[PDB]
């Protein structure tokens, strides 16, 4: 028993409140340091000039922010890509300045998030589990890469990601729908059809189990009280469920295999948020939405607008506005 | 007593394919003329006399350009009966003045109801709770909120939403333009509330699949279940560990956990009718004084919120002319809001 | 109807693969009619290209992605990229397709009429997946026919013909290479430079000299560790850290795909050496930096100081400083300042853009360049109207270098989730629990509470 | 400036070489079944 | 099950396909029809390509009045020569 | 509204003579026109150049005029800057230099002819949104 086995012991126990494990040992050091940065920059970071043109934009609450304007700002477009760690400030003034801080945040929360990933594999295995929730975090996780990494590796600037806060991460959609007609590319149509459907079926799938429940309560107490952690039988009737759905559509759209139903309940967000995630992650490489401005013409070849065009009119008018200082040459091609 | 009524009653109520019920009365023909009406109106219907617009695949749209577009604006809130006094019966022009859209929209809001009383009506026969029945008020309370009164607060039909799935989007712009609808807290609640709704239907299914008991022989585990066993099909005791060390907390009551489920897609829908309720009236959450005042005095004082609003501004006067034709806005060039260059 | 139902084999249609893993000789089948499927499309997809190319237009005016690949190899171009002989198109072309059919006969023979395992026919091509020995021998050997495959690069660098260069002297040519860069500072410097802005990693080689002499280390290294894995047999410090099966060895595969999607991705996205913009279009970086000439061009002729013109946020107009001192173009282009291209350095001076060579040097070729280059942007939508998201139908265009980004960035993220799939599984069927947990053995059952 | 740049660069190296050396000690056999693996 | 007959009963039985060839193209040539004939125009109401306007205008006719909307529109049309 | 003769019809020279297109004239124009020149004149702006556009009001008053077809046919031949003081062959795709802007080695006289026509006729079907840019679509 010497103390690497037992360090090693210790970091891989299932005894621990919280498991650890070799990811965790990565994940632990730096969500931390994530955490403490952007709690610190959100309530007192001065303001970040975001777009390189000497404009700072301010974020944090001491500045002028309540919660929901405020935000952690990205760092400048005059950085590009580049690396920008504390040491290559020549002042903490500057780096708070040019926006050092979101890259210190990202970077280690990204880190941190896919370490979070594997530790959830690596549980399951000293549990005796089945392996691949972490293949259901993998939707969400490749989400935060596609708009805080690839995103800004395709246009060329951590600028353009997506700001740490909730009227940035507004700000982030609306130019967004002005550059890439996201609303008309089918990968984040999928997308929403993943999220409807899977609110849709998480109303379905608790309504119809609460529906059938086993009657082991009185009506003066919860029925909550009726199931007991660990008991071995289940606690509803699922041929009663699948006897009520089946006769609300007909009966082979309905369940009757809790094990498919409940896979069917995984996959169908799973697969739809993996595709919003590589619709943000293509259309940063500005393969686009569908375009059809002008597609109908008359005889005469006058266009006949539709709803598209009209689209378009809502997208210039964002197009137009966006940076409104930052664009000295016609074209906005990054 | 074994009437016509009682007679009537078992003859609806007959283990058939379909079931029908006495909730299929109203459920079938008003569900099956919406949908009718939306394929009829997208197929074949013009949007050209309303909006200027074409609008079926007749005219050249395709599957997200078409749509059975609003009223003209002048219809104010007309019901637009086939017989009623703007197309006195007279089937082509009721199709031009956009009668298919009150059409579409009245049939499927008793279709909705119809729908509901089905999930009662069945509950009842079953012997289950009618909780399916009471999730489904979500969805009828966005449909009327947003198909209904959200109109009616306005000047008249044409501003609620046209059925159609670029005009949806055109819908979506609309409210950030005009109502910063993206600012609203309760569009924010209903936002969670559709987001913890996946998120729960992802992660409940994920643990459920990687909890399961090995019951059978097989590398599919799917056989490995039988719908009249006793047993539960996977382990709540291994499942509840996993979650409290990898997230701190847990499920510990499967009673709970689903309704859990049930609740929070359906609170977070009907936090969002509640706005849209607002928007009808332009209730709006549309600005932060305390941010405007400062905004207005120092030039030098910049946040998201303001960079949102220019953002708006050119939405709104980019798009107003062609979106709302009968107001006949003339923008001259020298007005459009506009940044350097661009 | 050897294992070719669920009760036999365990698994079901939806994974009837699986019912592969320990039948060698249909694997073999598997792989060899699959590898048929890859050299037909790449002969198939040729001759498509080549039968609607117009020597004309540019490639990448007319969707083209393999004729680019054949191109840059030297075959059937001249100065400036013209296309002066297709005949090397359609011959690359024919060959693939017609060994396909090699192929497909292959694969479809050991698939349904040869033996269905080698082991008994064959110790040489039978293999057992956890024999360590034999798999890092099968490993061995295709790590020898890799070395071979980067050595023919070589030499066709070298001795038959050379490449596309699109930095030579005189606006690109083929070159023959005759010194490649051997210095294993300057091949294995690549591999330690950030990946990071104006640094790059290994997508920043930007010579045909190291292109080479990197191919001539990785053909030896290659080699080499092939001869080492027939010689040799796993380590037991290795042994003890991997998962010995077939579903281990694909996920570890998986891994290494998606791996190198991802460099993909951003090698088209960025260089402009290997994939050049004569052939692929600019890159995203280049016709950005491109509008900012065109401007600063149009503006000077009509009389402008480009030089002292401050723009309306105080920064230049057209000139400004990047945040180490450089000269680089202004505008929102600041950020694309890191881009090296053939028709942009000869304005450079050991300061960055060069005022003096802006004011007098610009040629007619380089005004031409940059305007083709701008309104040749890696922009446009999915049904390929070309140019921003708001630009009216007109222009049928989207980049090269957009569609083989998107690609193989979805490739490379589906591979991703097949590794963690694959690898999560072979762990747990190793350890014994990738069908449930035994109710009279569940593990959390043992263990004390946590609270 | 320098000294954060070193103590961040010990900092790391150290917590990744415990990711790899834990994952090389034996990794595969800290499960609740088959220990035997290898 | 509750008693019709199996649908894959149904349409593996050669009664099912010798009906169904007739009906099915019968129905399908009926809709094709309908728009090659020009008669869906009319039904609908919907211009066809050289109906959306005049010659010479370039004005949307625009409904604008609430119970003279039919009249507005017979007067549209008659005003395209 | 139809493609009739008049919109077809369009001034051939300076002295008043018109001419008039077929519609596989106006057709083809628009197709040759996409082919060699809407990569930087998409809707009749001029994306290297904003400040000059291909309306007609602005072709008529360059020097020489090009508000007809034999003055845009020779424009394709030998570019002019819009005061005819400079020749612009070296940067502006025509006849004159089809060697360094190859997709004009295959354009013949009569494909001249069509492209002018379209450029002459589109304005007339589009009004302000030939040559408007963004603020028109
Ligand atoms: C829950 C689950 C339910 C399930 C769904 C049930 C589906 C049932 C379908 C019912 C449909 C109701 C249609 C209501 C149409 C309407 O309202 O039509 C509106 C008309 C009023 O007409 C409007 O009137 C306006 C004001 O005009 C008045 O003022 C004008 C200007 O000064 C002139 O003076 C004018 O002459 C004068 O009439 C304008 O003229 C408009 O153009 C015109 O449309 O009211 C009327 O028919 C009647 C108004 C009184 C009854 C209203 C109660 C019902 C609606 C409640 C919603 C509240 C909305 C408020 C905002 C929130
Ligand atoms: C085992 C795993 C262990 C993990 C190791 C972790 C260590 C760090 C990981 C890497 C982090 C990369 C971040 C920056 C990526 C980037 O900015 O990438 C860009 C670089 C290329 O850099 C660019 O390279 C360019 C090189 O071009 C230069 O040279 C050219 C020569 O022709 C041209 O002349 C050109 O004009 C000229 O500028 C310039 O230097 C640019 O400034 C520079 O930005 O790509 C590259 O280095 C190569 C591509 C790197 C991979 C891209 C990451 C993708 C990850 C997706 C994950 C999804 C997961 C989903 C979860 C579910
Ligand atoms: C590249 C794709 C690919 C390849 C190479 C294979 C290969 C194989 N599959 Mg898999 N499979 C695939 C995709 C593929 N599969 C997909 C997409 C699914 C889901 C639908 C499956 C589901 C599946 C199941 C459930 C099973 C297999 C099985 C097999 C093996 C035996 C098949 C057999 O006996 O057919 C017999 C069928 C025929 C003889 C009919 C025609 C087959 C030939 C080969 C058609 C070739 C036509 C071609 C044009 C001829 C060219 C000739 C020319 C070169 C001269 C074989 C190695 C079986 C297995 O594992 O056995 C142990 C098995 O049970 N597969
Ligand atoms: C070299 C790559 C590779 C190889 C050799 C395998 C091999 C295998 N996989 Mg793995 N897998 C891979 C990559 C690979 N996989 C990737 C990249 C993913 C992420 C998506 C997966 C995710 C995955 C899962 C979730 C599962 C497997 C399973 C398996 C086993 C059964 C496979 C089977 O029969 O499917 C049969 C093939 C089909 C049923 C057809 C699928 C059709 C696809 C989805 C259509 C894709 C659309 C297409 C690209 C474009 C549209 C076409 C349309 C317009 C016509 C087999 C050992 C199974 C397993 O674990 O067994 C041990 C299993 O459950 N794989
Ligand atoms: C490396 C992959 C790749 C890339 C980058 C390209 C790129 C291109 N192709 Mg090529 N091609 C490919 C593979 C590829 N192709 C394959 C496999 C075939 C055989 C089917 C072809 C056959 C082909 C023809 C016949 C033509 C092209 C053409 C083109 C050009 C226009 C493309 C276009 O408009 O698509 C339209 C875009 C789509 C259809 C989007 C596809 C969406 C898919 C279905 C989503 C799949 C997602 C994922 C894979 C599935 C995951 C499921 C999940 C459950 C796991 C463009 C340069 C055209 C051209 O210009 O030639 C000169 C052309 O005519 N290609
Ligand atoms: C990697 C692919 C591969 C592998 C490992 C095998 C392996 C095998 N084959 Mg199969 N086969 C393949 C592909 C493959 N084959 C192809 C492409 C075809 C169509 C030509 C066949 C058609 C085939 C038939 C008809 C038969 C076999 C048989 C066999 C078995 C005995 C072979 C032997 O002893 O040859 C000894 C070795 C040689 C004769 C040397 C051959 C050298 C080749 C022909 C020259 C090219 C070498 C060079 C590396 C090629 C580069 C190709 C690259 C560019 C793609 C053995 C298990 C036999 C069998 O199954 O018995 C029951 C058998 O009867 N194979
Ligand atoms: C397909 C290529 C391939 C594959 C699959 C293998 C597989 C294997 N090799 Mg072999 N090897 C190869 C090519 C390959 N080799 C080549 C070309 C050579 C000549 C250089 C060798 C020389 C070689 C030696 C000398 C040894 C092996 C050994 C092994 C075994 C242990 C592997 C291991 O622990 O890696 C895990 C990797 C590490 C432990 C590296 C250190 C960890 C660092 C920190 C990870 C860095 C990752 C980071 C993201 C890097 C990004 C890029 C980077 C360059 C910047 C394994 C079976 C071992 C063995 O058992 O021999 C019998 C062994 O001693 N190989
Ligand atoms: C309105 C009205 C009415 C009614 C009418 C009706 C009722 C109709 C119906 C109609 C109908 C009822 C129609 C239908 C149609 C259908 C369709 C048109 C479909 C199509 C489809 C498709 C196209 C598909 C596609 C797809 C998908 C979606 C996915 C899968 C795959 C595929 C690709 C296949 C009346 C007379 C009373 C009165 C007057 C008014
Ligand atoms: C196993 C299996 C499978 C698969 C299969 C496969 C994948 C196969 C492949 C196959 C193949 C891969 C095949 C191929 C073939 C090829 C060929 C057969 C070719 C031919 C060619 C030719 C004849 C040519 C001609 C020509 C010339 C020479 C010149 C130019 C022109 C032309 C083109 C005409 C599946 C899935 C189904 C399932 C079952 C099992
Ligand atoms: C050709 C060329 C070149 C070169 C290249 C080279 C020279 C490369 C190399 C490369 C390399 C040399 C790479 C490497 C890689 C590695 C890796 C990728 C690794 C991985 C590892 C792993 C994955 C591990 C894992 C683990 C851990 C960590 C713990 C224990 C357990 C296990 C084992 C699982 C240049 C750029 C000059 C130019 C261009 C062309
Ligand atoms: C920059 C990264 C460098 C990576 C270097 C890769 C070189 C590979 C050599 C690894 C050294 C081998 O030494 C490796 O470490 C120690 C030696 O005390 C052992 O460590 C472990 O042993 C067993 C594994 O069964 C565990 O139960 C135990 O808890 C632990 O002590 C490993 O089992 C041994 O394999
Ligand atoms: C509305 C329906 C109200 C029921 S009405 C009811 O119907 C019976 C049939 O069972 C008759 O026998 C009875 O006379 C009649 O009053
Ligand atoms: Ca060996
Ligand atoms: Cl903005
Ligand atoms: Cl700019
Ligand atoms: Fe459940």
């Amino acid at each position: 028993a010497n103390l690497w086995e037992r360090f090693c012991n210790w970091v891989t126990s299932t005894d621990n409140r919280l498991y650890v494990g070799w990811f965790g040992v990565i994940m632990i050091p730096t969500l931390l340091a994530a955490t403490i940065c952007f709690v610190i920059a959100f309530i007192a970071a001065p303001p970040v000039d975001i777009d390189g043109i000497r404009e700072p934009v301010s974020g944090s609450l001491l500045y002028g922010n309540n919660i929901i304007t405020g935000a952690v700002v990205p760092s400048s477009n005059a950085i590009g890509l580049h690396f920008y760690p504390i040491w290559e400030a020549a002042s903490l003034d500057e780096w708070l300045y040019n926006g050092g801080p979101y890259q210190l945040i990202i970077f280690h929360f990204l880190l941190g998030a896919s370490c979070y990933m594997g530790r959830q594999w690596e549980l399951s295995y000293r549990l005796g589990m089945r392996p691949w929730i972490c293949v259901a975090y993998s939707a969400p996780l490749a989400s935060a890469f596609a708009v805080f990494l690839i995103y800004p590796i395709g246009q060329g600037s951590f600028s353009d990601g997506m700001p740490l806060g909730i009227s940035g991460t507004f700000n982030f959609m609306i130019v967004f729908q002005a550059e890439h007609n996201i609303l008309m590319h089918p990968f984040h149509q999928l997308g929403v059809a993943g999220v409807f459907g899977g609110a849709l079926f998480c109303a379905m799938h608790g309504s119809l189990v609460t529906s059938s429940l086993i009657r082991e309560t009185t009506e003066t107490e919860s029925a909550n009280y009726g199931y007991k952690f660990g008991q071995e039988e289940e606690t509803y009737n699922i041929v009663a469920a699948h006897g009520y759905f089946g006769r609300l559509i007909f009966q082979y759209a309905s369940f009757n295999n809790s094990r498919s139903l409940h896979f069917f309940l995984a996959a169908w967000p799973v697969v739809g948020v993996w595709f919003a995630a590589l619709g943000i992650s293509t259309m940063a490489f500005n393969l686009n939405g569908f375009n059809f401005n002008h597609s109908v013409i008359d005889a005469k070849g006058n266009v006949i607008n539709t709803w598209a065009d009209i689209i378009n009119r809502a997208n210039l008018g964002m197009e137009v506005m966006h940076e409104r200082n930052a664009h000295n040459f016609p074209l906005d091609l990054a | 007593e074994r009437g016509w009524f009682d007679i009537l009653d078992d003859w609806l109520k007959r283990d058939r394919f379909v079931f029908v019920g006495w909730s299929g009365i109203l459920l079938f023909p008003c569900a099956y003329l919406a949908l009718g009406g939306w394929l009829t109106g997208t197929t074949f219907v013009t949007s050209w006399y309303t909006h200027g617009l074409a609008s079926s695949y007749l005219e050249g749209c395709n599957f997200l350009t078409v749509a059975v577009s609003t009223p003209a604006n002048s219809m104010g809130h007309s019901l637009l009966l086939l017989w009623g006094p703007e197309a006195q019966g007279d089937f082509t022009r009721w199709c031009q003045l956009g009668g298919l859209w009150t059409f579409i929209a009245l049939h499927g809001a008793f279709g909705l109801i119809g729908f509901m009383l089905r999930q009662f009506e069945i509950a009842r026969l079953v012997g289950v709770r009618p909780y399916n029945a009471i999730a489904f008020s979500a969805p009828i309370a966005v449909f009327v909120s947003v198909f209904l009164i959200y109109p009616l607060g306005q000047s008249s039909w044409f501003f609620a939403p046209s059925f159609g799935v670029a005009a949806i989007f055109r819908f979506l712009l609309f409210f950030q333009g005009f109502h910063n609808w993206t600012l609203n807290p309760f569009h924010m609640m209903g936002v969670a509330g559709v987001l913890g709704g996946a998120l729960l239907c992802a992660i409940h299914g994920a643990t459920v699949e990687n909890t399961l008991f090995q019951d059978g022989e097989g590398a599919s585990t799917f056989r490995a279940f039988n719908p009249t066993q006793a047993e539960e099909t996977y382990s709540m005791v291994t499942a509840n560990r996993f979650w409290s060390q990898i997230f701190g907390i847990a499920f510990s009551n499967k009673r709970w956990l689903h309704f859990f489920m049930l609740f929070v897609p359906v609170t977070g829908l009907w936090m969002s009718a509640i706005g849209v309720v607002g928007l009808a009236l332009n209730l709006r959450s549309y600005d932060f004084i305390s941010q405007e005042i400062r905004a207005a005095e120092d030039p030098e004082f910049e946040t998201f919120y303001t960079k949102n609003l220019l953002l708006n501004e050119g939405i709104r006067a980019w798009m107003a002319p062609q979106d709302q034709p009968h107001e006949n806005f003339v923008f001259p060039e020298e007005v459009l809001p506009r940044g350097n260059a661009l | 109807a050897t294992n070719r139902d669920q009760e036999s084999s365990g698994f079901a249609w939806w994974a009837g693969n699986a019912r592969l893993i320990n039948l060698s000789g249909k694997l073999l089948g598997a792989h060899v009619a699959h590898a048929g499927l890859i050299v037909f499309w790449a002969g198939a997809m040729t001759l498509f290209e080549l039968a609607h190319f117009i020597p004309e237009k540019p490639m990448y005016e007319q969707g083209l992605i393999l004729i680019p690949h054949i191109a840059t190899l030297g075959w059937g171009v001249g100065p400036g990229g013209e296309v002066v002989d297709t005949f090397p198109f359609f011959v690359v072309g024919v060959v693939h397709l017609i060994s396909s059919a090699v192929l497909g006969f292959g694969g479809v023979y050991h698939a349904i009429r040869g033996p269905e395992t080698l082991e008994e026919y064959s110790s040489f091509f039978g293999y057992d997946w956890k024999d360590k020995n034999k798999m890092t021998t099968i490993l061995g050997f295709h790590l020898i026919v890799l070395g071979i495959g980067a050595l023919l690069l070589v030499a066709k660098a070298m001795f038959f013909g050379g490449l596309y260069d699109t930095w030579a002297p005189g606006g690109g040519d083929v070159r023959v290479i005759t010194n490649p860069t051997l210095d294993p500072r300057v091949i294995f410097g690549y591999l330690l430079k950030s990946p990071f802005g104006g640094e790059g990693w290994i997508v920043s080689v930007n010579n045909l000299e190291d292109v080479v002499g990197g191919h001539i280390w990785i053909g030896l290294i290659c080699i080499a560790g092939g001869i080492w894995h027939i010689l040799t047999t796993p380590f037991g410090w290795a042994r003890r850290a991997f998962i010995w099966s077939g579903e281990a060895y694909l996920s570890y595969s998986l891994g290494a795909l998606s791996m190198m999607g991802f460099i993909a991705t951003c090698f088209v996205w960025f260089n402009n050496t290997v994939y050049p913009s004569e052939f692929y279009g600019p890159t995203g970086p280049e016709a950005s930096q491109a509008q900012a000439m065109t401007f600063l061009i149009r503006d000077q002729k009509l009389g402008a100081n480009v030089g002292s013109a401050q723009g309306p946020t105080g920064l230049g107009k057209y000139l400004m400083r990047s945040p180490t001192g450089e000269i680089i173009f202004g505008g929102e282009t600041m950020r694309f300042w890191d881009f090296r291209g053939p028709w942009l350095e000869p304005l450079r001076g050991p300061n960055g853009l060069d005022l003096n060579k802006i004011k007098n040097d610009i040629q007619p070729w380089q005004e031409r360049r940059a305007a083709e280059y701008m309104t040749h942007a890696p922009l446009g939508s999915l049904n390929s109207v070309g140019g921003v998201a708001t630009e009216i139908n007109s222009v049928n265009f989207v980049s090269p270098r957009s569609w083989l980004a998107t690609s193989h960035f979805v490739l490379a993220f589906f591979f991703l989730v097949g590794h963690l799939w694959h690898a999560g599984r072979a762990r747990a069927a190793a350890a014994g629990f990738e069908k449930g947990i035994d109710r009279e053995s569940e593990p959390v059952l043992s263990m004390p509470s946590l609270d | 400036m320098e000294t954060l740049k070193i103590t961040v660069y010990i900092v790391v190296t150290f917590f990744v070489l415990l990711f790899v050396f834990g994952f090389l000690s034996g990794d595969p056999a800290r499960n609740p079944k088959r220990k035997d693996l290898e | 099950t509750t008693g019709e007959r199996p649908f894959s009963d149904i349409i593996t039985s050669v009664r099912y396909w010798v009906i169904h060839s007739i009906t099915i193209p019968a129905l399908f040539i009926a809709g094709w029809l309908f728009v090659s004939t020009g008669l869906a125009y009319d039904v609908f109401g919907t211009p066809r390509p050289d109906s959306y306007y005049a010659q010479e205008q370039r004005s949307i006719p625009l409904v604008t009045d609430r119970f003279e909307a039919k009249q507005q529109v017979e007067t549209f049309l008659e005003q395209l020569k | 509204a139809e493609l009739t003769p008049e919109v077809l019809t369009v001034p051939l020279n300076s002295e008043g003579k018109t001419i008039t297109l077929t519609e596989k004239q106006y057709l083809e124009g628009k197709r040759l026109f996409q082919y060699a020149c809407a990569s930087c004149h998409v809707g009749g702006i001029t994306k290297t150049n904003p400040s000059l556009d291909l309306r007609t009001e602005t072709l008529a008053l360059a020097t020489p005029p090009r508000d007809n077809i034999e003055g845009l046919v020779d424009y394709m031949k030998n570019p002019t800057t819009y005061d005819g003081e400079q020749e612009i062959a070296e940067v502006h795709p025509s006849l004159r230099s089809a060697d360094i802007f190859p997709k004009m080695r295959n354009l013949t006289e009569k494909d001249l002819v069509a492209i002018a026509g379209h450029i002459l006729v589109e304005p007339k079907i589009l009004g302000d949104k030939w040559g408007g840019g963004k603020v028109y679509y």
